[PDB]
């Protein structure tokens, strides 16, 4: 009964838009 | 924590809500969040709150989500894979990343 | 970097090594390149892992010598290789493929098919 | 390694001994640890032990649980989200983030 | 039978009252 | 920042701009304010989501116009607006909604339902 | 990549070949490995291999263990506690950590 | 059907007796 | 993130996409990513994108993968080691790791 | 019902054969 | 600091806070302490989560006045304060506790025979 | 380090330790080695796990005194050190272990017949 862990899915190599501490978060 | 356009959290099979693991290809860091949902259409990837200690706007990063299953499913899966060029423009959706040779 | 198919028109000597491994019956020069003669490959992480010859004639195409290094077969790398074969050519209506070579035809087909091809008599078209 | 006011363990759902996620707001720091609770109506948030090197008092903190679910109900669950002000005054209990638009 | 990780909840900037290294821990 | 329902005197130049996505029918100016006529909205991350109006007699409250942008529906944003609306008008007794503009009225009652109005002809009540 | 006496895996319910995190008081350095076993009544904690960049010896650290259960169970979870003074000596085993008041 | 994570166990303030490079690991 | 040689996955029981953790033996650092295939007796280990901030080429890593299971499962499990030196040429396979003594 | 985290196996002390910031990844 | 049962010999301003909170109704000074009259008491992160009152005579020893606090009962805390009674006191043969006061005497029957003591009329003994 | 068989010509003063705890029985010196009668031991993380006494003649091989500590037993140990005795010895075409001083010869057959041995009597042979 053993489980692993696995990829599920990636988003490669997007660029950060917006980045606020204030933000929630 | 991360707000991601709804497009690409469809592209990748990523939920609201779901923990999601970001490496900074540009400064290095590698820090885990969870998704929240950004306009479709928007393009958006917004760091906010305490991990926008961890990644400034024009970082380029890669978002993964992981899920676990028993040992016989994983042998056949295949992850759902979105590539990015530009700002923000998808230009591939995949189901496996090759084999690398020598 | 991740796949991406490419227009080989130089080659470098790395590009020689990866072909040899790709068709290892082909001994280039031999490989004569032109605007109507062209090879296409995908890359990943610097090596080429599959070609194609594509031989242009207005509206009508010609594929040959379609391979995909055996390590790597199964995900997706064919299938992209000959998806930007034909978005690159859309002056192209007809292409056909001729079974030449083919090891495996059933394979193949089912290849063919997933892209939209048709099997006839000696090879697969789509017009 | 965190002692959380019972009231507020109660309002997000957390449970004593439960696994938690402490991002720090103030200084940027990310660690894992587990929750004790402190008496109802203490207000306290204790960061205690090895993990005091990762805090320092006045420090604004997210504290997160995570759990597990099948894909199937986890597209339609609601996280147990509260909200502080001051001096850990709860302001508000919600039960979905919402959309970040343009 | 894939099995998700998800947000359970989240105490929203609270703030740290007290920090100890000998307190248990 | 954290969902937060504002009282909106003045308008920024982003007010504009996110008031033309909640009500493209309303081009204000012609949004005039005063301490009788108020816009309430619902403010997440540096935007607007939702807005509502509130037209003050006294102990009589009137609401007009609730919009929530469609992308953020069903996430509490329109509940906690109404909430605050009423928590901050504490002076007044009897409130009224009409079903002007309403783009589905069965949704509208389930929500006023869920947060304590009454459905009559042609609006809620709350009194 | 951590060797941990049996009586004292025993002791916390610890697993040989489970996975541990590893909480330094001394360096304030957090890390994950998997617990070894050292041989009965040495008092041994080796931290070995890439862990060994993580501690020194003479350092004091806190050993932990997670598992996952449903959420019904949680409720009712005690955990395996273990207090050490000195030179490794095994001062109590508890069942409940108390509740931290103001 | 939530899984919790759960602290199982804990050592309190053990020390450290080894620390080597070399050993496995 | 770390591409591996068919051959060594097979031999510690690692998955194509599988989780997997890297402890950096040569400069401390410890990072998670997940695997993809190399080339069948490439002897590749190939740390890409963003990973390639925590390791160098000629860099020593210890590379892990950890799966879950019920309580009694796991006092009897048995985990899949392999052993490596030079240039990454594989000198032992085993089932267990031996009890360090004092 | 309690599930363990288990090593599964392990690789040790291979060698980085390669680490380019532009390969995927 | 984790839970650590201490003999009280002395009473800080926090020892008198805490002991209030334990035992509202003493008011000490009324607490004397010497050496055949202890108290005992279990602190936690600086702070008293419990205490008892021991009278010694010898071989003979009586306990009154346990109690911990009730937001953390049942995590150990009464258990490990009279463990630690009993073991630091290792001349005392025979422990009476009264009745006196308790406030539920079916969980103090049940915490004492937890505790290896058995119920008599008016109290529990360890003899 | 990881687990290593070794050949032991010379002993420190750490190997007279571990070999105690082996061999307790064993007083050495009364261990003369040579080119002919080898001890092999099995080393972990600085401490010598297991050993074995080998007497070679030729293409004749004899072993005895085999033992792994107790506290490592059941983690392939003793079969990881009798594979590396005969890899390292391949001009022996005849092994023979005699059942002298075997604890327990049930658990020994087991062990040696997972080796290749066939039970014999007397001992274990493999030829
Ligand atoms: C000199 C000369 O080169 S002469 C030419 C010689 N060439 C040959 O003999 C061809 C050798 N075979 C190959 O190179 C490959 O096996 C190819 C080109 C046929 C297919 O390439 P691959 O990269 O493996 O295929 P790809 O993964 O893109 O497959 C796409 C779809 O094709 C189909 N397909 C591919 N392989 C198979 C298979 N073995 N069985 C059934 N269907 C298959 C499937 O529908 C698949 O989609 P799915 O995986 O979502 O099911
Ligand atoms: C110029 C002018 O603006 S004229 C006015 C035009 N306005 C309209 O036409 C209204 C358009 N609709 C909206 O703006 C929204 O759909 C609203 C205001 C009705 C509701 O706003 P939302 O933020 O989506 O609702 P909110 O998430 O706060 O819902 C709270 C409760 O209302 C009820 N509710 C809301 N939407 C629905 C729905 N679609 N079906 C059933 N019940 C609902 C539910 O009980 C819900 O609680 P739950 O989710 O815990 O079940
Ligand atoms: C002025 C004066 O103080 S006069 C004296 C007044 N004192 C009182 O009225 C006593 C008030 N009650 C208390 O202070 C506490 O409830 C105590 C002292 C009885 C028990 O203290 P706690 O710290 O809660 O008990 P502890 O957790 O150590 O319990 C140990 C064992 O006792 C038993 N026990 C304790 N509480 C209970 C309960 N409510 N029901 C059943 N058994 C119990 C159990 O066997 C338990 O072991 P387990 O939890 O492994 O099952
Ligand atoms: C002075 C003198 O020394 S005189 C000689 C005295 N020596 C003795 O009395 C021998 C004492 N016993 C030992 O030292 C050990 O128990 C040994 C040498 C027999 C076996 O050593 P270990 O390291 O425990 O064995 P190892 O783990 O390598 O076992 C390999 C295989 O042997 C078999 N085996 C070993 N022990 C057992 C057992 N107790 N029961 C059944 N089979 C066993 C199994 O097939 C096992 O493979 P598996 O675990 O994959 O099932
Ligand atoms: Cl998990
Ligand atoms: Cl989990
Ligand atoms: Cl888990
Ligand atoms: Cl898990
Ligand atoms: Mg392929
Ligand atoms: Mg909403
Ligand atoms: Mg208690
Ligand atoms: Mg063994």
């Amino acid at each position: 009964s053993m489980i692993r862990t696995m990829l599920q899915g990636k988003l490669h190599r997007v660029k950060v838009t917006h980045a606020d501490l204030h933000y929630e978060g | 924590s991360c707000a991601i356009d709804q497009d690409f959290l469809d592209a990748a099979g990523i939920l609201e809500n779901e923990a999601i693991d970001i490496w900074n290809v540009t400064n290095g860091k590698r820090f885990s969040v969870y998704a929240i949902a950004a306009e479709r259409g928007s393009r958006i990837i917004s760091v906010n709150g305490a991990a926008a200690h961890c990644a400034s706007v024009g970082d380029i990063v890669i978002i993964a989500s992981f899920v676990t299953m028993p040992d016989e499913e994983a042998r056949t899966w295949r992850p759902n894979v979105a590539y990015f060029e530009g700002d923000n423009e998808m230009k591939r959706t995949a189901k496996a990343i090759p084999v690398q040779v020598a | 970097m991740k796949l991406t198919i490419i227009r080989l028109e130089k080659f470098s000597d790395q590009d020689r090594i990866d072909l040899q491994k790709i068709w290892p019956e082909y001994s280039p020069s031999s490989l004569q390149v032109d605007d109507n003669h062209r090879i296409y490959a995908a890359r990943f992480n610097e090596r080429l892992l599959a070609a194609v010859r594509v031989t242009l004639s207005g509206t009508e195409g010609a594929l040959d010598s379609l391979r995909v290094r055996e390590v790597t077969r199964r995900r997706g790398v064919g299938q992209y290789l000959l998806e930007e074969v034909l978005r690159n050519n859309p002056g192209v209506s007809c292409w056909w493929m001729a079974d030449a070579g083919v090891e495996d035809r059933g394979v193949m087909t089912a290849f063919m098919q997933a892209l939209g091809f048709t099997a006839q008599q000696g090879g697969w078209e789509k017009c």
